[PDB]
Parts: C-alpha cells; structure tokens; sequence
C-alpha cells in the first residue's frame, strides 16, 4: 500500500483489463479469478495506484488478496486529492461519513493528512466544499 | 502374515526442491530479522514459499 | 373412537405456552433492564451539578452526593448503581431477572457541552479523560437486544 | 514477550513460512499444527518481534501457545511505533478503542509508554493523528 | 352399531371445558387482583408527596388529597381503596370476581429512605410507627397464589 | 357474572329452545345454567321420545365442573335436584359418561 | 422467581393434589415444576389405572 | 501464605514440574492429582513464591488445598511489584478492577 502517483482514466473497460494494466505498470503482478464482474468507468488524477485500486474495488469491483509476488482478485467519476493544511483529517471523518450515508463514493485518509475521494463529480464537489470550508476556519490562527 | 502384525514405509527418498530450479526463476517475497539472525523468504516458479539465511543455499 | 377434542385442545394450549414463552421471556428481560436504566438516571442530577459546579466529574457516589454505598442504590433487578468518574453504571441482580441479563450492566455517561452537558445511555463504559470514555469490554454488558432504542449509544457518541 | 527489534516485510507468504523464519531468527523454536491458515501480507518497521508476532496473530493468523523451548501455533499494512512523550498511553485507550469499532487493526501498549499499531495504512494514519493530537495538548506544560 | 364419533367428541369438549375451568378461573382471579393493584398504585404519588413534604404519613384519603371517600376509589373488582397512615389497601368487590378473592384485599406501604421512600406491595398490613407496619392478620388477605411476583412483599421487607 | 344464565337468551344462544333441535332432538333449553335436551317424537326409538336429559354445572371456584345425566332442576346457585316427573330418558339408554346423579360432586 | 414451584400450593393451584382429579384421573400433583397425573382405579381400562404421566 | 522472595521463569513447562520445583524449594511439599492440566508459561521477578503460586493458579493452573505438611493441587507474562508510597492500595481497587473487565 504505497506506490508511484498516477492518473487513472478508464472509459468503459473490463476491470480485468484495468487490473492487467495495473500489473504492467509494476503494481505487483495482479491476477483475477476468471469471471470477476464486468466493465467499469473511473477517472482519477494525481492518485498513487495502490489507492486508485482500493478505490476501484469500492466502485463495483472486487476485493484484493496478496500472496506476495502475485495478488489474486476475486468476486465520469473522479478522484481528487484534498490537502488539509490546517486541521487534522480525522476531525472531518464525522461530517464526511454523514454526507455519504448509504451512498457511493468513499473517502480515504492518507498518512500525510490528505483526504482522497472517489465518487461521482457531484458527491466529490460536496465533499470538497465541506473539507475546504472546515479547513478555512482552521487557517485563521 | 505381515499386514496382520505392524507397517512402516521409511523415508530415505528425494525431496530437495530449489536445487532443482534456476535462480532467476526465484522471487524475494519478504525478509525477517531478529535475535535468531536475519532470514530471507523466497518464492518458487511453482509458487512455494521457502526460508533461507546467510551460509545456506 | 371419539375423544380427541379434549386431547388436542390441551396440547394446543401446551404448545401455545411454549410459543408464548420466549415472547414473555424477552419482553420480561427488556422490562427488567428498563428499570436498571431508571435507577441509573435521576442520579444524572447529582453528577451534572457536580461537574458544572467544579469542572471535574464526580469520582464516586459520595463525591456525587448519593448513597455513599453502591449497594444502597439497588432495586428488584438492580443489584446496584455506582458512579465512577461521572459514569453511572447499573448492575442487574442475580435473583428475579431473565437469565441472560443477570449480573449484567449498562452505563450512563455525559459529555461537556461547555456550559452544560449531554447524557448518553448504553453498554458499560469506562472514563479515560474528562471528555472521553471507552467500552468496558469484559463480557458482562447487557446484550443489545435487551436495551431500549433510547439506550443504544456507543462509547464515541457525540 | 521481549525481543530484539526488527522490521517485518511479508509480501504474500505462508504464515508457516513467517513462523519458521521467526524461529530461524531465535525467536523461540516455533512449530505450527499442519494446516493453520494460508498466506498473509504485513509490513512492519522498528517492532520487536514478539510483538510483530502478537500483531501477526490478529491479522489473519493464529493464536500461540508455548511449551517453553518450542511453541505451538494453532488455527501494505504497517506497523509503526508512536512515542507518547507527554501523556500516559492508557488515557488514549478510550478514544483509540472508539476508532477501531468492529475493525481490523489493533493497538498494543508497551511498558515504556509507546503505542504500537498494526493495520491498513488508512487506520494507522487515523490512530497516529489522534495520538499525536492528544499528545500535543499535553506538551503545553 | 355406529354412532360414537358424535357422542365421544361432544363428551371430550365437555371434559375439555372442565379441564379449562380451573385455568381460566385462576388466570381470571389473578387478573382481577392485578387491577386492585393498579387502583392501589397511582395513589402512591399523593402519599409519597404528603410524606416527603411533611415527614408524616397521610392519616387518611383526605389527608393524602384523594377522593375523601374510600368507596370513591373503587372499580369493577375493587370495592374501594383506603389510605390508612400511608398504607394503601385495596378491597375486592363481592360481585364480578373469582370466588375465593372477593371481599379480600392487599396493601401498598412505603418506607423512609431518607430523602425519598421505597414502596412495597403485598398482603394487608397495618402501620405501627412511621417506619414499621405489620400483618393485618385477620383472614381477608388475598391468597398468595393470586398475587403477582411483584407483589409478594412481607411486612418486614426492606 | 357469578350467576347462572336464566334462559337461552341470557346464555347467548338461539333465544328459542326449539331453535336448538335436531333429528331426534326436539330442542334444548337452558334453565338457570341447566341445559336440558328433549327427544323428538318422530324418528326415534319408542321408549325414549319426548324424553330428556340434563347437563348442569357446579362452581369449583374460579372454574366449574359439568355433569350429565337424567333431568334436573336448579334449586340454588350450587344445588339442583331430580326433575322427577316421568319423562327422563331411561338409564339403559344413557352412556357410561352420563350417569350422573343430582348430587354428584 | 427463577425457581420451580415445589408443590401445588406454591404453584397457586388446588393445594390438594386430590382436588385436581377427574373421571379417570385420581389427581394431579406438582412436584418441583413437574406435574404428574394419576389415573383413577375405577372407570378406566385395566392396564392403565393407578398409572401416571 | 508467606515466603522467601523469588523470580519465577517458566518457559513452556508442565505445571506439575513447576509445582515440584516449588516443593524442592521448601515451599511446602506440593503434590498434584495425576492429570491436572498441562503446560504453562510465566515470568516473574521479585515475587514471594506463595504469591507467585496464587498467581500461577489464575493463569491456567489449578486451585490449591493444604493438608498441612503436604498440599494437594487439583483440576512472556510477567509479574511486577508496584510500591504504593502515597495512596492506600484499596483506593486503586475500583479502577484496577475496571481495566481487567473479563480479562
């Protein structure tokens, strides 16, 4: 769960293809089962892959299990990184969980106090507006 | 006359795996280190895990 | 040749009691817990006042100004009620209760609202700092099924 | 339950291998049953092993029983040590237990008032941000 | 030659009623007593307040501030409810009840907890002093079998 | 109520005795909790027509127990007596389960 | 109460076993929650009288 | 329930062995039943034995009954002594009981 930064753009492609593509970029050797799912659409910018993966899982796709050398996977939206300069990322977690409800979309907290969101643009926009708005009362030190 | 009594089929056989496979086929999985000395963990082209350490082959 | 109306109707009331057995047995337990809750409350007053007047949670019953003895705040199904750093826990007796709830307990704890406090009700908790408690995970908590809808609070409820 | 400090990196390996490896490093003589589990992935830094073990158990793996000389075991994520300079480790326990909920991840309290976490990076990050944030009001003496 | 199915099944329903007779007859009485208890309660309020406000138990209904007339606190199976020195006794009517419970009664009495009181429910009792009552032994007490599990209190229950 | 139903209507049954008849039964009347059944005149034996029996109960206190036998009259709430008159169904025609006497307890 | 009724009176029933009899039933006794029914001696089969469940 | 101070270090040993060892050190003559339990691991420092015993019981091991001369017993972790200089030990009991829970 650490990698080079990437931009994932997938327009109506088999998750098996996204997976292989992700193995061809040295993000492990990835192998699915045979019939995992189908086709998905995602479009990410500035996301390390191992995350764009966790995030792909949550879209439609699978869960991942690693043997070590190989990993087995079994059965636009966008991603944007939000810097949080002023506040701690965990203090947002209550409010951010409360927008999601039983929706799709997710939020991932990276160690360097940045939030990452996959979702529809409309749920991304909401999550950014709240994260920045709460960050903004934190900059008045 | 021999089955009614006691039966063992002793080990003396082959079983000696990575010296039957080429070195560039093997992949480093992990490494362990502690008071018991450092040990490497490596994967076969047959997908077995092994554990080997300094002075071993 | 004849008499089956008496035999079946005595055996339908027998099986009716067996079907009415688990309903009365959780309705019953759920009733004995609803009191542990009432005994726990009404002690919120002491605890609230102590906190607002001093800014520190009452360490024990005596501090809160209540029956210095936990066992003095017992009931029919309640073996007691102890105040431990503002957290008020109620223990279920061992006699006169369900079967899977005796010796079991719940807690009421509060949180500084700043100028006032808000109370929570749920499964046993321990106080860590003046504004944080945690699951008194140990195995004697009253099972969620026996707790009211108003007493389903988690250690981190805000 | 005391040992040399180590870094455990296991990429898709049999827990039986991690175990043997852990016996080859003088961390007892470890022996499993036969069929304990399968394969796991973990990556630790700066953790004494006897802990990285307790922590391995909680991941997927087993529980341990010691005979004395031999131990029997029967049927990335990372580990990071948090120093707590200012507060006591036990005062964090209420809040740290409250993030975990029914998740995976754990927290271990060492005697020298350091917290240790295994988990996914995303749950580690959260636990660090809270531990350091509560430590930070304790440094203003 | 034939007709025994009609004769036995009419005689199994007849004996079924005879077996269902005592069950409905104590379930029934036990039901008529559960009300004498409800009529007795709800009058705890008046009595409790009177005691806490004055430190003396209300001598009679009027003192407690309730239907000055015992007979004014009657019901279907309850012929009345009288407050006698904080003790509230409920009498079972003579018409509309079981048979071994009519004209029979129970009592509710309390005890100073100091700052509050605790209530008891059981067979008729008389108050001796402000903190002591005793069996109103006389023969008109509702039989233990007809009293709920929550109303099995003895004169010296604490 | 603690009182025996005076008649069919009180008991909440076909207000008319004749409405509780049958093939061999000319009717069934409830008289103070006592239920008497009369044998028709057509379609029956010969020494049992126009003849009847009674079912009556007794306070068990909380419940009652029923009896079955030759016609009886109720005296008080817990006592009945032979409706001696000559129209009782002969013992030989009564089941073993309906041989009760006026003072059976 | 969490305890089985020791006898009929405890259970709150005809304090007398013999008071819970019938035509073929000589009685019914409650003994620690267990309720046993005895078959009379008169008016029954022949291999079931004085017998119980 | 009073003894010399000791350090108990047991790495995967039969409780019957720990027991005998404890009898060979004049901590009574200890005798088990036959099949009491199995093997345990403990490591104590600075603990009188009669305590390290009560404490061994609670680990896995048994309860003890004494005849007087002989005692019958029937079917790392560490121990550390905390001095309490300032407070009474009993005042801690509420809080200390509350960490243990069902542990």
């Amino acid at each position: 769960y650490r990698g080079k930064r990437v931009s994932f753009e997938f327009k109506d492609i088999d998750i098996q293809n996204l997976l292989r593509v992700i193995a061809e970029i040295s993000k492990k050797n990835i192998v699915v089962a045979d019939d995992v799912s189908g086709k998905v659409t995602i479009r990410l910018r500035n996301v390390p892959w191992d995350q764009a993966l966790d995030l792909v899982l949550r879209t439609k796709a699978l869960g991942k299990e690693e043997f070590g050398n190989i990993i087995r996977i079994a059965p636009d939206l966008m991603v944007n990184l939000l810097p949080v300069n002023y506040a701690v990322a965990a203090d947002m977690a209550a409010r951010v969980k409360d927008v999601l409800s039983e929706r799709g979309s997710v939020t991932v907290d990276q160690r360097t106090n940045v939030l990452i969101v996959k979702d529809v643009r409309s749920n991304t926009e909401r999550a950014r507006s709240l994260v920045r708005s709460l960050d903004t009362q934190t900059p008045q030190v | 006359d021999e089955l009614g009594p006691v039966n063992a089929n002793p080990v003396a056989a082959c079983n000696e795996p990575l010296c039957s496979f080429d070195l560039d086929q093997l992949k480093l999985v992990a490494v362990v280190t502690g008071d018991a000395s450092p040990v490497a963990m490596v994967e076969d082209p047959a997908g077995r895990g092994h554990i080997v350490r300094r002075n071993t082959r | 040749f004849t008499l089956i109306e008496l035999m079946i109707v005595i055996a339908i009331v027998g099986i009716l009691a067996a079907v009415a057995l688990p309903a009365y047995q959780d309705y019953t337990a759920r009733a004995q817990v609803s009191e542990a809750i009432l005994l726990a409350e009404g002690q919120k007053s002491a605890v609230t006042e102590y906190y607002l007047n001093h800014g520190k949670w009452p360490e024990n019953n005596t501090s809160a100004g209540v029956a210095s003895s936990p066992t003095d705040i017992k009931g029919k199904y309640v073996k007691e009620v102890e105040v431990k750093n503002g957290v008020v826990t109620a223990t279920m007796l061992s006699s006169g209760v369900n079967n899977e709830i005796k010796g079991k307990k719940l807690s009421l704890w509060a949180r500084r609202e700043n100028g006032s406090v808000k109370w929570f009700c749920g499964q046993p908790v321990t106080r860590t700092d003046d504004d944080t408690v945690a699951d008194a995970k140990d195995g004697k908590e009253i099972d969620t099924k026996h707790l009211p809808s108003t007493c389903r609070d988690n250690f981190d409820a805000k």
